[PDB]
């Protein structure tokens, strides 16, 4: 508990004096260099660097420095975060999650529906979205999923968005993330997602980009949200059913073999029991047979063959599409297909 | 069709696999899937061994069932009913074990999000990650680099005792990774260096808890140098005046206590020899302790040198540090004595002559007078003078009682003499605290633990839980009534939290059971047999009848038996023994069967040791004359020994429950001892007598009703459980009315259609239930004219339930209207119809004080029954 009282001030003065040689060396040391006085812990560098923060290298310092802060420099922490919100288009993918983590821990337990709002509004300056940017902001929002209070905050602040919703690929992923993780926060997640599908602003072109160019981030949310929403988005209001059809018409295209087998079985059970859905299903497998033909017969050897055993249920005009399916898989495989049908 | 299976449910892993399959796939089926799975977990037949067979034999078949049914069920199975939570915990504990890396990361994050928000779950979670750290140690730190580190950023949420487990986690990951692990947690508890400095009113507490925890992980160089620098700040906060030194002492004590066989003498000697040796030279370097010096605020300058006299020197002898005192007892006192007694037990090892090394405190106890600690006569507040000095006194003596409990037959008596002097000191101290206006709260309810008030005079009560103290002192007479009282109260108030307090909860509840019900069964049973002897004498009943010489000895000899039977409950009456690992249940039960009943049935097979021990316990019960505040536990114990009421001897139990309700220790010798204790005791014993009474509750409830007829005339006979002149507040009624509505809802398969007279004998049963309803409702108005405060509000719910059951049974009034035998169906359906109506008209005029609005709102509800009676009269 040594009180080296002038051994932070002359240090910072000479450190802002000479050159850029020992810049990070003198910089990172100031956490334990200003740690002499308990009153100078969270208050000495509370403004001695809050304005000197022009690059990115000083970010870890004030995080540890504001040690007590009287629950008011945390407001100044979100404020310096708002200052770095402009540096977010200026840091240029260098300290992206290194910056966004400072802002995301800043509103920890209090109201943060404006914190996530300012976060996504600054995200308009960074992420349509940049190539590393999806996993970049994911490396902060996924790691903030734990606290179970900024989940529901980002839910209740994803509805009030109308300018970014068409470029909100990086805010499409968060709804699937919250739904796959947060159990009680899933029925509200489906509601906000549906109401954003209706009233425009959430096209199947968004889901297509979020499935094609950014897929390893969302492939973790398949076994739940993605299939469990697409089955549940086949109910009514056919602005959303051409979305749920894209959800598992693109899941078959980019994902791995287990996901392909599970989408085929989802469609097959869906047509093995369903009243109005069976049309959307049968055109959907039809799209699958006409689009990805050799990639469907592997996932078909007992799966699409099944519905012959329930053709008695319902196929007035669906029977011609059904045998179009089976015939196309038959003729698209000289090795095995034609013998099957 | 998976529910109706009871022979394959334990062998059909292929039922669990299918249940997870249907939950994983069929979306609308999933809520019923969880329900059938849950209801198959309870009522046996689905053990965690079946789940191990699934995970560890069929992993690749179940690997597809994951973030759907498996993780979501396991999260959804952390709710309640702790037969299923040891299943939900096995799901997380095996999914981490057999599955692949994404699944391990996901179960880890499930646990972490689960502990970062949750009220009762956080215990199961923290023990779960604890099992993960102790079991799969190198496989957890990979999935930890930001995941288990997270909860440190929410330690302020909830960790009273979970913080020690949490830093056990973080430390065990730190020490098991030489490449990366130790620097991570040393940085964590170093960032805690500013926290250690001043970063909150707390976070110095958490600082030293973390510091000592990471510091004991080094006890089993560059790590030595990283350790010592982050130790010097601990020394500085210790060098800073307050109790934050005492917490450093307490934490080093907890570290020696937790890891005993490991932690070699040299490492801890390097840790503390300057903390140990600060006790016997804090003030005691003098020569003649009969002088006072000043002994600031010297109330005990005139009477120093309290009674121990078992020493050969007296330097200051615990007086002078206590003079000026104002200490948080690291000052040659309790928290420092806990480290002195443990460094003396690890260094100079063996711990046998090492207790003899400190044959007093530092080879000195005290002298041969009464008082001997000085903190009054200048402290003009009557409270903060001796009620903060005697708190340190009792903490001192019971640290000495919890400290020296080895088989030194000269020190064993003195330790029993120490417990005796602690009882008398506690009595004088409680008298002073009561005579104090308010109390010295600081070293009673704020110090000695954070560093019967019972909360912070923590070391003053055999550590408030110390399981080894009861081992000696209760195994000693295998010697004092009020000593047996205090030691048994510690046993009970520890067995509450542990087996259903930061030094008992440093052992798992099975380990507290193995050391409490197993290794201390005969020491308690022998004193229970001695109390059974003192009850067949006049030591428990003499101060009511004959032996009016020790009036205040019968009360203590009663409270001793009461605490002994509550110990007999709480050791058996909880999940702490009676789950699927039931070998300890046998080890606990055989000692009860062979306790006095023929010790030749040792290897008797299961379900016979329970049936044997129940016979001896029920044989004891006939002398339970403790005024039956313990007989409400003498039934709650025996009911908890046997599994269900299916025993033939359980009929004699319930038949003895009626003897108890007739007796309550033979008309409960106190006239006011029925007020507030019995207000729940009789209300729970009546539920036992009416839960089974010769398999005829209808004759029974009617016998209690016609007994309540005599409860009016002269107010007391034929059952003392409700024989108070104010009908024991008619709590026997509130239970009897919950009993009739349960009996009516029970008789549903009795009315089996309208096939024959077998379906027509149920009409007589519903008629007798209506007769009992009429008899109770008739006395309801008769006793309501006496008093109807909550009796009316109970009668409203009773009428709402009985009429609803009659509407549930009216199907056997209309379907069995031709089976009501129309040449005799007038009086048949007329009984219930006229009875319900006359009772409902009798059900009006009590609950109506709402500005003349409810005078017929009960008749407004009764109009529904009258309309149903009209429909049935037209139907018949």
């Amino acid at each position: 508990l040594d009180g080296l009282l002038d051994s932070q001030d002359l240090v910072k003065k000479l450190m802002q004096m000479l050159s850029v040689s020992p810049v990070p060396i003198q910089h990172d040391i100031i956490t334990s260099l200003p740690e002499i006085l308990e009153d100078s812990q969270q208050n000495e560098v509370a403004r001695e660097l809050s304005c000197l923060l022009k690059q990115g290298r000083r970010l870890t310092v004030p995080i540890l420095d504001a040690l007590s802060r009287l629950d008011l420099d945390a407001e100044l922490l979100a404020k310096v975060r708002q200052s770095a919100m402009t540096i977010v288009p200026s840091v240029k993918l260098e300290d992206l999650p290194v910056v966004i983590k400072f802002i995301l821990h800043n509103v920890k337990a209090a109201d943060a529906v404006e914190v996530i709002s300012d976060l996504r509004k600054s995200l308009d300056l960074s992420s349509t979205s940049q190539n590393c940017v999806k996993l970049l902001f994911d490396v902060i929002k996924l790691a903030v999923r734990f606290q179970k209070d900024v989940s529901e905050a980002w839910i209740k602040a994803i509805e009030n968005s109308t300018s970014v919703s068409d470029h909100k690929v990086l805010d499409l992923i968060v709804l699937l993330l919250i739904h796959s993780t947060n159990s009680k926060n899933r029925k509200q997640t489906e509601k906000v997602l549906r109401s954003k599908i209706r009233l425009g602003c959430m096209p199947e072109q968004l889901m297509q980009n979020a499935f094609q160019n950014h897929s390893m981030v969302i492939k973790d949310f398949f076994p739940s949200i993605l299939s469990l929403a697409q089955t549940f988005l086949h109910s009514a209001h056919p602005a959303v059913v051409s979305f749920g059809s894209c959800m598992y018409k693109q899941a078959f295209a980019v994902f791995d073999s287990y996901c392909q087998q599970e989408v085929v079985c989802a469609l097959v059970t869906h047509v093995c029991s369903g009243n109005e859905t069976e049309l959307d299903i049968s055109l959907d497998v039809l799209t699958d047979l006409v689009i990805l033909h050799p990639s469907l017969l592997l996932r078909y050897a007992t799966f699409v063959k099944t519905i012959l055993d329930s053709m008695q249920k319902l196929n007035p005009c669906q029977i011609r599409k059904l045998f179009y399916i089976l015939s196309t898989l038959a003729f698209s495989q000289r090795q095995e297909g034609s013998y099957i049908q | 069709a998976i529910e109706n299976s009871t022979s394959v449910s334990d062998h059909k892993v292929l039922d669990l696999i299918v249940l997870l399959l249907i939950h994983s796939t069929n979306s609308k089926n999933r809520k019923q899937t969880e329900k059938v799975l849950r209801s198959k977990i309870r009522l046996g037949c689905m053990p965690e061994q079946l789940m191990q067979n699934a995970f560890q034999n069929h992993s690749m078949v179940i690997k597809d069932f994951f973030p759907s049914i498996l993780s979501l069920a396991q999260t959804f199975l952390h709710s309640a009913h702790p037969a299923v939570v040891s299943f939900g915990s096995c799901m997380y504990k095996q999914a981490f074990a057999v599955f692949d890396s994404y699944c391990q990361q996901e179960v880890v994050c499930a646990l972490v999000t689960h502990v970062c928000s949750g009220n009762e779950t956080e215990l199961d979670i923290s023990l779960d990650v604890l099992t993960d750290l102790v079991i799969l140690h190198p496989s957890l730190l990979l999935r930890y680099a930001t995941f288990v580190k997270t909860i440190l950023d929410s330690m302020q949420k909830l960790n009273p005792c979970q913080i020690r487990k949490l830093f056990y986690i973080l430390s065990t990951l730190a020490f098991s990774q030489r490449q990366e692990g130790s620097y991570i947690q040393d940085d964590m508890h170093m960032v805690i260096r500013k926290w250690l400095s001043s970063s909150v009113p707390n976070h110095k507490q958490m600082g030293i808890i973390g510091a000592v925890t990471m510091m004991g992980s080094v006890a089993l160089i560059e790590c030595d140098g990283q350790l010592s620098t982050l130790l010097d700040l601990v020394g500085f906060c210790c060098e800073q005046t307050p109790e934050v030194l005492a917490l450093y002492y307490d934490e080093l004590a907890n570290l020696i206590e937790k890891q005993k066989g490991n932690l070699d003498l040299q490492l801890l000697d390097k840790f503390g020899k300057s903390l140990v040796e600060d006790f016997p030279n804090d003030f005691v370097v003098d020569l003649s302790p009969t002088v006072d010096g000043s002994f600031l605020f010297p109330v005990k300058s005139l009477y120093n040198l309290d009674e121990d006299e078992t020493q050969g020197a007296i330097a200051i002898n615990l007086l002078p540090l206590v003079s000026q005192k104002r200490v948080v007892s690291p000052i040659c006192l309790s928290p420092c004595f806990r480290l002195l007694r443990l460094y003396t037990g690890e260094q100079n090892n063996g711990s046998l002559e090492e207790i003899d090394a400190l044959l007093g405190c530092p080879l000195y106890l005290t002298d041969l007078e009464v008082e001997g600690k000085l903190d009054s006569l200048s402290k003009q507040e009557r409270e903060f003078l001796c009620s903060l000095l005697f708190y340190a006194l009792n903490w001192f003596r019971e640290v000495v009682n919890a400290f020296c409990q080895q088989q030194d037959a000269e020190m064993k008596g003195k330790v029993l003499t120490r417990l005796q002097n602690i009882t008398e000191l506690q009595n004088v101290l409680g008298k002073c605290l009561a005579a104090t206006p308010g109390y010295v709260p600081p070293p009673a309810t704020f110090d000695s633990e954070a560093p019967a008030q019972l909360q912070s005079y923590r070391p003053y009560f055999r550590e408030l839980d110390l399981e080894v103290f009861s081992v000696l002192h209760c195994g000693l007479l295998t010697l004092g009534p009020a000593e047996l009282c205090f030691l048994l109260d510690d046993m009970c108030w520890k067995l509450e939290h542990v087996l259903t307090f930061s030094h008992l909860c440093q052992r798992s509840p099975k380990e507290v059971a193995v050391c409490v019900v197993k290794l201390l069964k005969p020491l308690c049973n022998h004193m229970e047999n001695m109390h059974n002897y003192f009850q067949t004498v006049i030591p428990n009943q003499g101060v009511v009848d004959e032996s009016g010489l020790n009036i205040q000895e019968y009360q203590l000899m009663s409270s001793c038996y009461h605490q002994l039977l509550l110990a007999f409950r709480l050791l058996f009456a909880w999940s702490g023994f009676s789950q699927h690992e039931n070998s300890n249940l046998l080890r606990s039960a055989l000692q009860v069967l062979a306790d006095r009943l023929k010790p030749g049935e040792t290897e008797f097979l299961p379900l016979e040791e329970l049936i044997s021990e129940s016979f001896q316990y029920l044989l004891n019960f006939q002398a339970s004359i403790p005024s039956f505040q313990c007989a409400f536990i003498l039934t709650q114990v025996l009911m908890a020994i046997s599994e269900k009421p299916m025993t033939g001897w359980k009929r004699e139990k319930m038949a003895s429950l009626a003897k108890q309700f007739l007796c309550q220790s033979w008309m409960k010798p106190g006239g006011d001892r029925e007020k507030g204790s019995h207000f729940n005791s009789a209300l729970h014993t009546l539920l036992c007598v009416y839960l089974e009474h010769t398999d005829n509750i209808l004759k029974a409830i009617e016998e209690i009703s016609s007994v309540g007829v005599p409860e009016l005339i002269n107010s007391a006979k034929d059952g003392c459980s409700s024989t108070y002149p104010t009908l024991s507040r008619q709590t026997f009624p509130v239970f009897f009315r919950v009993m009739m509505a349960q009996l009516e809802s029970s008789v549903k398969s009795i009315p089996a259609g309208k096939p024959s007279d077998s379906g027509e004998v149920q009409l007589e049963k519903l008629l007798k239930w209506n007769i009992a309803v009429r008899n109770f409702h008739i006395l309801i108005n008769l006793v309501k004219v006496f008093d109807s405060r909550p009796v009316l509000s109970i009668c409203l719910k009773y009428g709402r339930l009985f009429v609803e059951a009659f509407l549930k049974l009216a199907m056997p009034l209309l379907d069995h209207s031709f089976k009501k035998h129309r040449d005799d169906v007038q009086s048949l359906l007329k009984t219930l119809q006229l009875s319900t109506r006359q009772l409902h008209h009798m059900c009006g005029h009590s609950k109506i004080h709402q500005d003349l609005g409810l005078t017929n709102h009960v008749p407004l509800l009764k109009k529904s029954l009258e309309q149903f009676v009209y429909r049935v009269k037209a139907m018949l």
